[PDB]
Formats: structure tokens, sequence, C-alpha cells
């Protein structure tokens, strides 16, 4: 409204509510973790019971 | 007042010709409708970007960055590194 004859007041709003999504997120990660947590895990675990099997020794 | 009338006269059909009226002016060559009104009105985008500050250029956000998914190579290097690291801890 401050700009009475923008004439592209309309437009330039027209234009940010069509682009409401510039783009999308990227949650890609869905095996990479699930293989990261694998190999972490397994190893972390490896860790723990030889600290546990020295501690006993 | 008669110096207030005729002022006001004189200022009011003269402003009449300079806006109120699409009589551009007679004292003055260049009439400012065919100056102002579109050129000088992409002067607000020659200041702006021009066909882009409307326009707002489509720049979609990308992917951030990761490792491919590849546990069959980095994971098995990233073991042994991390184990050589630890030598000194």
């Amino acid at each position: 409204s401050v700009l009475k004859n923008t004439s592209v007041i309309d437009k330039i709003e027209s234009y940010v509510k069509q682009y409401k999504p510039v783009k999308i997120d990227a949650s890609k990660q869905l095996q990479v973790i699930e293989s990261f947590e694998k190999h972490a895990m397994t190893n972390a675990k490896e860790t723990e019971s030889l600290v546990s099997k020295e501690l006993k020794d | 007042q008669d110096l207030y009338l005729r002022e006001l006269k004189d200022t009011k059909l003269a402003p009449s010709t300079l806006q109120d009226a699409e009589g551009n002016v007679k004292p003055w060559n260049p009439p400012q409708k065919p100056n102002l009104p579109e050129l000088e009105l992409q002067g607000p985008e020659a200041l702006k970007a021009y066909t882009e500050q409307n326009v707002e250029t489509a720049h979609v956000a990308k992917e951030s960055e990761e490792g491919e998914s590849e546990p069959i190579e980095e994971d098995w290097l990233v073991l042994d590194d991390a184990e050589e690291t630890k030598e000194s801890h």
C-alpha cells in the first residue's frame, strides 16, 4: 500500500507465495546412516567387551 | 484574497496541466509522461537487479554433502586410521 503504483507488488507477492518451496530438504542419509551405525556399534561393542574382559583378567 | 485566489488559480489550472491533465507542459519541451512513467519506472529496477530483482532468480536449495553411502571402502580405512590415532592415546 505504501507503493501506490508499484504495479509489481501483486507480481512480487505472487512470486513470493509461488516460491514457498524454493527446494526441499535433503535427508538422503537412509543407508549411509545405517552402515555408519553398524560399523560404529560393532567396533564399540568389541571395544567394550574387550575392556570388560581386561578388567576381569 | 485576490492575491490568494489568483495564485490558487494560476497554480491549480497550471497544476492541472502539469499533473491533473495529460497536457504535459508547453513551457518545458520534454513531457515527463514519456520520460518517467515507463522508462524511469525501470529506474527502480535500474537501481535494483534488472529483470532479476522483481524476478527473484530461481535458486532452489541444494543437498548437503555426505560420504556417498560408501562403507565398503571408507569404513575400513577410517577404522585403521582411528586405531592408528589411538596408538598415542
